DNA sequence: AGTAATCCCCTTGGCGGTTAAAACGCGGGGGACAGCGCGTACGTGCGTTTAAGCGGTGCTAGAGCTTGCTACGACCAATTGAGCGGCCTCGGCACCGGGATTCTCCA
DNA sequence: TGGAGAATCCCGGTGCCGAGGCCGCTCAATTGGTCGTAGCAAGCTCTAGCACCGCTTAAACGCACGTACGCGCTGTCCCCCGCGTTTTAACCGCCAAGGGGATTACTCCC
């Protein structure tokens, strides 16, 4: 009985390939679930919270915050056209909005 | 009881400035609440149909979540 | 049954009142009247009109 | 002489306080109530969560902020500075609410 | 006993920035992308595999849902790292 | 309402952007066009209201504009 | 190879487009807009069409791509 | 195995106050809206030509279906440590105050 | 251009509560072997997708030219904003209740 190694540090994520693996079957997407299937979606989970977080982090670091706020998910989900259209229909709570003023709404000379 | 009416004058310019708004017709307000409760009532209703359907007496935010979430508001925050 | 039922006759046992609560009592109506279909929309302010007419109706 | 900011310079002031925060902007206890008088209207003696209502008043603050921004468009693709009911009438019926 | 992605997306954290913190609602924003988006991908590669006449959800079947879900510079990275990680998982065990 | 041939032409010139000599089924077409049809026809409902607002009777590009911004489609 | 077969949904085309979305007269920059639509749209529709056809290793692009393409619009 | 008392917990309801947010009044400004003149830009009609549409002929790529098996995932039992619930603390962020800088408006 | 003063910013100080790390343990992920099968592969069928020709005429284009309508201009007036006053109800805290769901007792019935 060999020392186990997780599927995980195998596969070279972070994120976890067990949990991954079983909601593949808990969820009953379909009736048969590969071995490397929750392999490439960990991946991709992974990936894409290593986006949000980057640009997050940035924004928080803009801010003078060393922690990330609901405000500084927004604020980089919204910056970036990708993320932007990834997320075109998602209401993030405490985010608030984007500062942006109709150009005709400003004052006169 | 009508707490529509407690959705105020000032709340519902906060809301517009937010939205970017400058000069607000004051016939707006009463369209606002007519708006407001539309969407309430959409979305009460499916957050009790679940709570209804999972037979529970109390509503959880998930229930909310799930009922935005099919109405087709993903909202993230409060579970989602 | 006698698993609800002892402690049915050990209800009236003890006061009639905790198996049927005696209360403000008249004799049988023999007649029609509208009764109130729902008391969560009837609200505060409600209109008693005079509803009581005879179930033999000569027409 | 009282010193006095004039009309719409306020209007500015104000829109770049509500936007760049991230507060509520309905009060609390009135949601609630509006929130318990809908419910009785589809079950009576419910009960909600804190977090319930919390969920369900972000999601209405953003549904309206998000139409606001909508019939400020419409409202300024008309020559106007003013959003007007037509606004909200225009912006719904364009999303297809309406 | 509940379940929640916040192990890992700190351990994500502090790769993008070793330096940065994240508050509970943040992470709570978090948790719910993760699960949106695992949802959404899962649900694609459901209807793939569904509309192929096939009974097995396999990597194929969560690269096309990727290169479906995402714009197309996040497809693209999202399908090299989905494909190194199974490239290394494979060559193990 | 769009000429058939010209239509097809364009969606291999489309298509050809993504993967060189695919093959199209002549009911894969027909679907194509009769979304784009009911897709323009759709828009064009939706500037015309635009324009109305406005108080001009000529549609005019930022009606496409407006439309398409409260769709979400930019 | 093919180019510029955009300019093959003509202007009449476009007219009969907006005549039967109720517009009464069009603005003569219209016509350029109208294509940038249409490209827009029929582009995004169509790499989804492809993707379930290379999916399943196939090489006609079917109807029931369209479908599952328009679907997931 | 059933039905009722006992007890936890968590939600709803009420009371008091305090003060911060909503309502109310009033002057004026400036933005909404009707009115006018022009002019240019879009709808109309005609003659032109262009190619979309139809009926018809020819080929081969490849969609679709069957056969055969073995590689890969479903299922189970034993092993263990990665991940969750609970407790702690200290440092990040807010909140305040005060003086410094900015912006706004009438002169 | 200046100025006055209000509004926005910054700098340092205070404190509180929640973020980040530690601890115990469970139970969910991993190791090992089994067995069924499905979908990977090789092979045949013939559908239907693509290519070309020739004809027809309806659909597309370029142009003349009139007038309907988009747009900048002018005037007004009304109604929505900025600011001081008045008042009410949102917020907070603390106590009550009730309800419901899990547990425990005791009898009758099988």
């Amino acid at each position: 009985r060999a020392k186990a190694k997780s599927r995980s540090s195998r596969a070279g994520l972070q994120f976890p390939v067990g949990r991954v693996h079983r909601l593949l079957r808990k969820g009953n997407y379909a009736e048969r679930v590969g071995a490397g299937a929750p392999v490439y979606l960990a991946a991709v989970l992974e990936y894409l919270t290593a986006e949000i977080l980057e640009l997050a982090g940035n924004a928080a670091r803009d801010n003078k915050k060393t922690r990330i706020i609901p405000r500084h998910l927004q604020l980089a989900i919204r910056n970036d056209e990708e993320l932007n259209k990834l997320l075109g229909r998602v209401t993030i709570a405490q985010g608030g909005v984007l500062p942006n003023i109709q150009a005709v709404l400003l004052p006169k000379k | 009881r009508d707490n529509i009416q407690g959705i105020t004058k000032p709340a519902i310019r906060r809301l517009a400035r937010r939205g970017g708004v400058k000069r607000i017709s004051g016939l707006i307000y009463e369209e606002t609440r007519g708006v407001l409760k539309v969407f309430l009532e959409n979305v009460i209703r499916d957050a009790v149909t679940y709570t209804e359907h999972a037979k529970r007496k109390t509503v959880t935010a998930m229930d909310v979540v799930y009922a935005l979430k099919r109405q087709g508001r993903t909202l993230y925050g409060f579970g989602g | 049954t006698l698993m609800n039922l002892v402690m049915q006759f050990r209800k009236v046992c003890n006061h009639p009142d905790l198996f049927e609560r005696a209360d403000t009592s008249s004799p049988f109506f023999c007649g029609h009247f509208a009764e109130t279909g729902s008391f969560l929309r009837e609200g505060t302010n409600v209109a008693l009109g005079y509803s009581t007419r005879s179930l033999v109706e000569y027409r | 002489k009282p010193h006095r900011y004039r009309p719409g310079t306020v209007a500015l002031r104000e829109i770049r306080r509500y936007q760049k925060s991230t507060e509520l902007l309905i009060r609390k206890l009135p949601f609630q109530r509006l929130v318990r008088e809908i419910a009785q209207d589809f079950k009576t003696d419910l009960r909600f969560q804190s977090s319930a209502v919390m969920a369900l008043q972000e999601a209405c603050e953003a549904y309206l902020v998000g139409l606001f921004e909508d019939t400020n468009l419409c409202a300024i693709h008309a020559k106007r500075v003013t959003i007007m009911p037509k606004d909200i009438q225009l912006a719904r019926r364009i999303r297809g609410e309406r | 006993r509940k379940e929640s992605y916040s192990v890992y997306v700190y351990k994500v954290l502090k790769q993008v920035h070793p330096d940065t913190g994240i508050s509970s609602k943040a992470m709570g924003i978090m948790n719910s992308f993760v699960n949106d988006i695992f949802e959404r991908i899962a649900g694609e590669a459901s209807r793939l595999a569904h509309y192929n006449k096939r009974s097995t959800i396999t990597s194929r079947e969560i690269q096309t849902a990727v290169r479906l879900l995402l714009p197309g510079e996040l497809a693209k990275h999202a399908v090299s790292e989905g494909t190194k990680a199974v490239t290394k998982y494979t060559s193990s065990k």
